């Protein structure tokens, strides 16, 4: 994951649900939390932020 | 001839988004 994904496992993909704390999971990446529209600028080589 | 390289050459480290941070790292630097 220095880069988009390709190989991927057989996993199923739900719909975003905002404003509400979830339970996320973005390509093995897993966590706890809410999720808001961002204004950040990623660069087209960038995945995630830290 | 010879010449300097005068702050040239440096590169983004890896490719993670970062904003307002100042950030130390060991690579491979000019």
């Amino acid at each position: 994951l220095n880069a988009p994904a390709t190989v991927c496992g057989p996993k199923l993909s739900t719909d975003l649900i905002k404003n509400q704390c979830v339970n996320f999971n973005f390509n093995g990446l897993t966590g706890t939390g809410v999720l808001t529209p961002s204004s950040k600028r990623f660069q087209p080589f960038q995945q995630f932020g830290r | 001839t010879q010449h300097t390289s005068s702050m040239r050459g440096v590169y983004y480290p890896d490719e993670i988004f970062r904003s307002d941070t100042l950030y130390l790292t060991q690579d491979l630097f000019l």
